[PDB]
């Protein structure tokens, strides 16, 4: 379904965007998507039931842009570390077009929030299905859909998920 | 004296709110007491919610958990989530279809009413040759149903209350609030975008406050003709008012409005209507103790938008919620101001913005909607 | 009026309990000084768990820690597990050998009994060349020892109390639950096949009540002649009645039984005895506050048992436990109880099926033992 | 010890147990294992004292599909979601019979618990241990053993871990 | 009787210590008003912890979030972190520099000192044509600043106070502490090492016990000439006494010590100052309740330390700190003991180790330190 | 940038490493490291802000050994399970000089811990940064720093992260 090279290259993408979104580098966030890559975290029970309704619905790579703006510059937010448990991941599919070849996949994630002087806490848990297209920069997002678990919010998202 | 002793509100009026009046269990669970349990209508739903009969959906009133449930005739019932034999909370979905309610530790079974239609064994069970058990044939089940609400349906949203001697809904809002509520709820049909979640710790009130605060926006929000209207009793009010992506404006005017932009409601004690630029929104209190609340964004359209509409209101959506370009700053200064009057519950605000009279202002610069909110407290809690 | 102020219990008799009964910390508090820490033997395990001198076991008793070790002599001391110096408590394995008990902060050492031995620096130090330190020569080791607690063996389970002018263990039974016990525990030596653990948040008497209420498990188990006894006091009581892999049942009857097929047997306030088709265990309520509890089960066998015996008991006890076909309904079902308990804790409940009289029956289809139960708790905490 | 091909599909049978036993195709669950595979979920204070009661022993494929039953036709249960977060799996060993080959790896997870409006809370840890085959159908569970930490069970475990 | 109902301290003196000292939160929070936010300096922080003009660290006192911020001047100021309008808790960095302190809710801005400069619309907004809005010209800015601490520095270490009207630094510690206090910060610029922290779930006043307790550490922490003084009061202290990989020793004299090589010091009732051979640190108690508090140790060097100082120093810190060889001793002593105080808190602690006298000793065999320290306690507290 | 067999023997080092130590056999912890081996644990704010103090400095396989021995015999802590998850690890570089390749990578780790009747909690949760090494005994850390997170540490930190 897929060559060594390939699978090496996904599990690497899965991990450098967990990593580089709990990093100071977090900004780097729309470089793992295309320029009409998508960005969508959904509660399961939107999801579930059809409801098209997301927390947070970025449908193009200058629409990210636009989030991690706001999140830098316009928003004032408690500040907190955040850690990316990202489960192992699956490869379900390899489909091709003229475009070329899409590998679709999925990894159950775990974020963990840290205030500053607080308890590590289950933030966010949920799941990634990720379409994924191979660019001359490497393995990039077309689409990524987060459809989350914690729909209690623990009072705001704010870094990437 | 950083903790109080037998605290009174300093002075009269209520241009400074103590700190204890958010950090207090006993003025909370009178909270839930005088403001939840008696006298107000609270918002339990959306009609398009439950659009076919038997179609219930679980909710609360302050901490009460409730059921509202279609009628097969076609009305809206709303019970307690409490059962009558050894008081189990026995629904546990959020939501679903059912022809009758039952709970399962002894399966007592109440129609979508809450009136009691079976109870097993209730008239013994004979074997060889008695009847063994049986209830005390006194005991009837009219006496032993779900307790249950009045039910208050307007423009497609639906309130509830415990208290069966309220107000009218319609004089419970007042003509001024009426008005604005009617405004959003026109009596189209509406369609359920989604729902949003989060919980934030600090003391309900505050979110009253945070929108009936006008003039925060334009310090608080870094991502940006008004006036303000309040009911008789000061308690619900109104709020008017005149990118690599574009479609994350894409801002088009809509008719219904008809005139002013943007119109914020809060509802009291209960629920928040937004009609913010072309999302439209309902926002539940759901109070936990004294320091912390849940919030529940029911976002919608109506049935006659198109799919570029449905869109508009999508898109939209992302800068309110909890993770919202907007909104995500009021539930962090929230708790933050919570922290704070934890941090020394003797002192006091200062809402002295636009002076201290308490009346509807035809500009944004006052403070003026929560002096009222705290005139409707002091009275409403003997403070 | 949804919260209670200085409440009365509804009348005299016990056939409706209020909620408050359940939602009340210092009624909780009340219930540890006269229920768990007073005129009760409480479980703290089995023989088998500490074979051997020098076999410790650390268990609880209400809130209160305490070490079960088995005397070089034979016999078993229970201690309780803080120490006398500065109130460490100082063992904090589970279960272990040791020659001597020992506190690590400033190393007092007790005998397996208590007793303490062994002060460092007790009658000072001697340096250049005066004595220095020391405690005072008031001071002497009889008097700072563990507490220690009256301890009852019988047919293989041990009970302990911290009153020491507590009846006799038989007579705290009474004759017949006294029977029952003796009919699982028919001095045989047990076998532990191991522990399950569960923390359920409700109040811990909704335990109790599930284990003397007889006609739940036919409504509420959607897994499929009987009689019911008590103690003088009403406190204790005793229930006796008569797929793709087969191996999930072969149930096959033992003589020890030897007429009855099933007994629950509820030894108040502590332990539940449980003796279900082929499995066989103790289940400890460990409570923690008003609101939850922890639930150990310690399944075992008997000694006589081969293996095709041992397996019965392992795969039965797929029924039982957190997890089991039958068992996890309980802990839910307690749960969402003690919810609408607290959702209007002046409310009360109606336990009335087969009247309102406390007394033996032969018949499952009555609430008596819970009218029993209330009775005992009302006479015992004065409400 | 293990070729690409079958690391491939060794990570993808954990990635897919974990996910597919949290979603709506739970009852699936039983597909992982052959015939005659073992599920056993046992609190490590039983495992290290050599005591054999688990939390749950279902001895065959028969027995997993009758609890599938139990659980979705006969147990009244507080519904909630559940998330494997399934750490790095390591593979310990590779033998050979008659048969032909069995795998044993190893995984500690993490199953996460939401409650319908509630917190995320770590609800079950602990490490699988794993005997894995090759059927016609792709790698299968001969025996799966769950030694879990959490012997404190948050009252109930009714979904499968 | 085990829990307590109108307790009385047992007898006169403070040789045994009762359980409910530690378990009482009606206790704890007038130890918050009488011993953290009056007639005390608490430890706010080190001078190199902001060297340059807008350097600013947060941090507190008893559970008062403060601000500890260099001047322009070069001095250091130390501000309440709450706002004057609503009481939000404004600051959210942990450090960092700033030109002033503002609040985002409303953007009210404050200078470093805590003086309100800056108050959107406190004069109206003139729109078209009116002035709509403002604060009652009553209103001054000088009355709704920060509210602001006094502030004392002295070798490096920054302590600070609400109370205005507290005894100067000096004569708070004593000369004989004071003495210690200029031992380790002897004038010396100092490095900043870096943090540790930990939340220990136990009553705070049990790590001044701890760091009061002198014969504890011999037995203790099995990992291994004194004497011990106190102020006039009886609650400052100073306790003073004379391998695979060897770098975990590397034990070398300094000069400025100069003759004891140990002294552990504590300020009450905030901070601790350890010089233990080459690791010289703080230890800062945040109170969290009666039952929790949390520990953060600031590890510092100084400026004329080279290179293998430095590196000496950062290993021998292996040994301290919440996984040092040492000290994760001392959090789970303290965390043990708290459970075993809450387990039965009518119980009473025996400090009776050299006798009942309260007293400088030169020895270690004495638990005089805690038995001053409860004299303090049950005087300012009036038990 | 490595072959499918180091990629597998990487993977494998990690889910030992974690597995490892969170068993009976954690005293076996010093074997990941060659004896010049390095183990750092540190506070992120400490790290961020270039304080070189960690939480804990072994600065050889010996000092890792005296840790061990320090944990086991000389140390009275409350006893407790601690159960690693670390998250899918990245490859960032390999490396050359005529002392041999070294790898550097990362993972994501949270460590739960369960006290002996208590709910399982996020004890510490953040990163590893190591180099790694080939010895004739398999890949081995020559360094391994472990950023962490959860800087208000739940009382003491015993057994290996
Ligand atoms: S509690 Fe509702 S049926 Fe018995
Ligand atoms: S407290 Fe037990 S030895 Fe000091
Ligand atoms: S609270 Fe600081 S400006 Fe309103
Ligand atoms: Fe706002
Ligand atoms: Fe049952
Ligand atoms: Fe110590």
């Amino acid at each position: 379904m897929v060559d060594f090279k390939t699978y090496f290259e996904l599990l690497n993408l899965y991990s450098d965007y967990a990593m580089v979104c709990d990093s100071a580098n977090w900004e780097k966030w729309p470089d793992f998507f295309i320029e009409t890559g998508t960005y969508r975290l959904q509660p399961r029970e939107n999801f579930e039931q059809g409801l098209p309704l997301c927390l947070l619905a970025l449908e193009s790579k200058a629409m990210i842009r636009d989030r991690v703006y706001g999140v830098k510059e316009t928003m004032y937010h408690d500040p907190y570390y955040q850690r990316h448990i990202v489960g192992t991941p699956r490869v379900l599919s390899v489909e091709r077009d003229a475009d070329g070849e899409r590998i679709t996949a999925e990894a159950s994630y775990a974020v963990i929030r840290t205030k500053y002087d607080g308890d590590s806490t289950i933030f966010n848990a949920g799941y990634y299905r990720d379409v994924i297209v191979r660019t001359p920069e490497g393995l990039k997002l077309k689409s990524r859909l987060c459809v989350y678990d914690s729909e209690m919010i623990p009072n705001s998202v704010i870094y990437p998920i | 004296p950083v903790f109080p002793q037998d605290p009174k509100w300093p002075g009269e009026g209520s241009s400074r709110v103590p700190f204890w009046a958010y950090t207090r269990e006993d003025l909370y669970k009178r909270e839930l007491e005088r403001l939840f349990y008696a006298n107000h209508w609270c918002y339990v739903g959306l009609e398009a919610e439950i659009p076919n009969p038997g179609d219930f959906k679980r909710t609360v009133i302050g901490e009460r958990s409730v059921i509202m449930v279609r009628d097969p005739d076609g009305g809206i019932n709303v019970v307690e989530n409490v059962c009558a034999h050894r008081g189990m909370r026995f629904c546990r979905e959020r939501h679903g279809n059912a022809k009758d309610f039952f709970c399962p530790y002894h399966q007592w079974n109440y129609s979508l009413k809450g009136d009691l239609q079976g109870v097993p064994f209730r008239r013994g069970v004979k074997q060889d040759g008695k009847v063994n058990g049986g209830m005390p044939k006194d005991f009837k089940l009219e006496e032993h149903g779900l307790t249950k609400l009045k039910v208050a349906a307007r423009g497609g949203a639906v309130f509830a209350s415990f208290d069966h001697d309220v107000e009218p809904f319609e004089e419970f809002l007042g003509p001024t609030i009426l008005h604005y509520f009617d405004r959003v709820f026109n009596g189209r049909k509406l369609k359920i975008l989604g729902y949003r979640r989060q919980r934030i710790p600090g003391n309900w009130k505050l979110m009253q406050e945070n929108i009936k605060d006008p003039y925060h926006p334009g310090l608080l929000h870094t991502w940006f003709k008004s006036e303000l209207k309040m009911d008789a009793k000061f308690r619900h009010a109104a709020m008017i008012s005149t990118v690599n992506d574009p479609r994350l404006l894409d801002i088009v005017p809509e008719p219904w409005w008809g005139g002013p932009t943007a119109v914020m409601t809060t509802i009291f004690p209960s629920v928040i209507i937004q009609q913010q630029v072309n999302s439209v929104s309902t926002r539940h209190i759901q109070p936990n103790g004294h320091g912390s609340f849940d919030f529940v964004w029911t976002h919608f359209g109506f049935e006659d938008d198109n799919e570029e509409w449905t869109q508009r209101r999508l898109i939209q959506a992302n800068l309110f919620g909890p993770a919202g370009f907007v909104s995500a700053d009021d539930g962090e200064v929230i708790e933050w101001s919570q922290e704070g009057f934890e941090q020394k519950p003797t002192h006091r605000t200062v809402i002295e913005m636009g002076g201290h009279e308490i009346g509807d202002t035809d500009h944004m610069v006052t403070e003026t909607l929560i002096r009222g909110m705290y005139d409707y407290w002091r009275k409403v809690m003997g403070e």
